């Protein structure tokens, strides 16, 4: 993730901020990877091992939901905290 | 107002802004097209050290009311909302507006910019071409200057 | 992990079991496998890729924590959820 | 009170007490040494589709009462409780006693016999060596089997 963290200096935050977007449900993978081209426009940097790379940010959290999805969602942090608060509160 | 459109290509949006709210943040209203967009540059924004909120549509009246109230206060530097959201909003001196995504109508334009004064927009040549004979038009009746890749469309 | 759920046939059971009684502070890994000894009397059942296996059992969650240290936790069941509230809510 | 020592050792007594618990589970109450092992159990348990709540130090008294009242209404068909606070419970007429751990004085022994009648108890040789003589007397006071791996010790 050396590589990783190298070529894309603001990948925390970029993470972070999908994460937040959807935190009333949380969101997969393959969603976080669709987002993350959509809003940056280069493809997720990992194919592979995403699971482990992700819970290397700070905040971010992991869930084997009863459905089978592995789902990722955000603590609150002090500079996030107000925007988590209302997505989490917003129209369901 | 004083209005300076910009040539930028939809992804090097968001370094552009950075730039911008580098020089001055305070008081800063930014438009973007999107509920997910919006909320996404409000939690970038934030973790950049400008404390940031966001208005768009999915947000129920009073969670509005408190993001406004925020910027107001002064608790929140930059307020992000959406095109859409931004028609109802009740707001005015504000410092600096400025158009992320180009409204769709030049009227929109019109009434972003009336709420403050100083308004930057960022004109992407693969998504505004359709508004810019519109903007020329309200950049000479407001007697600014109309940059070159405008009138090239 | 199919040779894993073949021998450990309680495994889910017994890892949500101690991730409940620690569910006020999460737990990591390495204090998973020394709960999981002391409770069975055999060690840990996997070495490596221990955040990949944790997180295909259903109701388990991962955070990485702002300490940085990377804490496991549980969300609560139909059938545990009685257990789960005592947990979060006893002494701290 | 029928009561019935098995020997079993340390690693072998969650099946035993599961293989006990199929038979027949509904009023019983199992004590155990520690609060983690207390949780442990009644989340294993409860997976297992025997509804058991617990009790232990770490609980606020609301959270006792609470725990209590589900098995006195039914809603939980097991209670397991450490030895330690075992010692306070006001609850008797209980179907099955079972010492998943067993005590370290026979007075605690006799306390949990009174409270229901069944009991059960998993003497593990290796840890409860030094009890066997008193429990040997109270077996035999008690009119009940003394089984010989007691005697052996």
């Amino acid at each position: 993730y050396i590589s990783v963290r190298e070529e894309y200096p603001d990948i925390d935050s970029e993470v972070r901020a999908i994460l937040l977007s959807h935190a009333q449900n949380g969101i997969t993978i393959s969603s976080i990877k669709s987002e993350y081209r959509k809003l940056t426009g280069n493809p997720f940097p990992l194919h592979d091992n995403v699971t482990d790379f992700l819970l290397t940010i700070p905040n971010v959290t992991a869930e084997c939901s009863e459905s089978g999805k592995r789902i990722f969602n955000l603590k609150a942090s002090l500079k996030n905290g107000h925007l988590l608060d209302m997505v989490l509160n917003q129209k369901e | 107002v004083k209005q300076t459109i910009y040539e930028v290509n939809k992804y090097a949006k968001r370094s552009k802004l950075i730039e911008i709210l580098s020089e001055q943040a305070d008081g800063t209203i930014v438009f973007v097209e999107t509920k997910r967009g919006a909320d996404f540059l409000a939690s970038f924004l934030s973790e950049k050290e400008f404390p940031t909120t966001s208005i768009h549509g999915d947000r129920l009246q009073s969670q509005r009311e408190q993001a406004l109230r925020d910027f107001k206060n002064g608790s929140m530097k930059v307020l992000i909302a959406t095109s859409v959201a931004s028609r109802g909003l009740d707001i005015k001196n504000i410092k600096h507006v400025i158009n992320y995504d180009m409204p769709s109508k030049i009227d929109d334009y019109v009434h972003r910019i009336g709420r403050t004064g100083r308004a930057t927009s960022f004109f992407d040549p693969e998504k505004d071409r359709a508004i810019a004979a519109d903007l020329v038009k309200i950049l000479e009746g407001s007697g600014q200057t109309v940059p070159d890749f405008l009138r090239t469309c």
